[PDB]
């Protein structure tokens, strides 16, 4: 019975996880939408190019906020895994069995 | 200790035959029949190893039941199979946390259970929970759900 | 104090990522190919923008789980 146990695990991989990104899939185009370049001169793709360029450094900032966040998370975890841990304070048997048996050793 | 078991209950006879056959060489000798450090240092080294007495004995421990300092041919089956993900599990053993203590308890084990839809018997409940709890405090770690489910 | 310390630390780091932008030789081919280059910068950017969410989230909680252990093993 607890090898069945396994089996579910597996199809729980095999799973949720996968549904998850597909869901993300449907985040995704909800952010970055498609670009519009069809009818746009001269003078307006200059303009497009020191918008984006704009953007980019926008989008950066943002990036950098959250990557603050999860650096100072890094240190209160390392911390606490101290912590935690505080208070709770070769040869593979298929080369061997050719070592020692020679021709003898076909099943194993 | 159970996935190993398992493995061990699906070796045919001849495989069987075979690791007997290893293992008389390692006892060759000895005198009562086992394999204690001495005959696994000399093994290892005639394979090319060097392992510490430490390393030797810590070998032995892994698979020793009866502590008997040495493995009898039972504890080298084991020893043999043994020679041979968590982000995800980490996101499940939150679903089962439902008071969010880091623990899960008989009640969140047997509210989970009852979901699953099947025919729940107290000694599904009571079992499960203890081959989870390897430290017999009645609910089951973070540490403790990684093996329960490995 | 520290606030002053980590917002100069915040302005030296972008600037250090900051790239030059120069289109004044570009043509409008050229241009177009500019525009998706930027475009692709974003995206990048806000791809990370994420590993970088979903991060902090699986954080929040091994801090919890860690923060119950201790005051379960005290
Ligand atoms: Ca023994
Ligand atoms: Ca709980
Ligand atoms: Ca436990």
């Amino acid at each position: 019975l607890k090898t069945l146990m396994l089996q579910i695990a597996k199809q729980e991989m095999e799973r949720e996880a996968e549904e998850r990104r597909g869901e993300k899939g449907r985040v995704l185009r909800t952010r970055c939408q498609p670009l519009e370049l069809d009818g746009l001169g001269f003078e307006e793709l200059q303009d497009l190019c020191r918008q984006l360029h704009a953007r980019v450094d926008k989008v950066d900032e943002e990036r950098y906020d959250v990557e603050a966040k999860v650096t100072k998370n890094i240190t209160e975890i390392a911390d606490l895994t101290q912590k935690i841990y505080d208070l709770r304070g070769r040869i593979s048997a298929d080369a061997m069995m050719q070592a020692l048996l020679g021709t003898r050793a076909k099943e194993s | 200790d159970d996935i190993y078991k398992a493995a061990v209950e699906q070796l045919t006879e001849e495989q069987k035959n075979e690791f007997k056959a290893a293992f008389d060489i390692f006892v060759l000798g000895a005198e009562d029949g086992c394999i204690s450090t001495k005959e696994l240092g000399k093994v290892m080294r005639m394979l090319g190893q060097n392992p510490t007495p430490e390393e030797l004995q810590e070998m032995i421990d892994e698979v020793d039941e009866d502590g008997s300092g040495t493995v009898d041919f039972d504890e080298f089956l084991v020893m043999m199979v043994r020679c041979m993900s968590e982000e995800e599990l980490s996101d499940l053993f939150r679903m089962f946390d439902k008071n969010a203590d880091g623990y899960i308890d008989l009640d969140e084990l047997k509210m989970m259970l009852q979901a699953t839809g099947e025919t729940i018997t107290e000694d599904d409940i009571e079992e499960l929970m203890k081959d989870g709890d390897k430290n017999n405090d009645g609910r089951i770690d973070y540490d403790e759900f990684l093996e329960f489910m490995k | 104090g520290k606030r002053q310390t980590e917002r100069e630390k915040k302005k030296k780091i972008l600037a250090e990522r900051r790239k030059a932008l120069a289109i004044d030789h570009l043509n409008e081919d050229q241009l177009r190919e500019k525009a998706k280059e930027l475009w692709q910068s974003i995206h990048n950017l806000e791809a990370e923008k994420f590993d970088l969410q979903e991060k902090f989230k699986q954080q929040k909680y091994e801090i919890n789980v860690l923060r119950n252990r201790i005051n379960d093993n005290q």
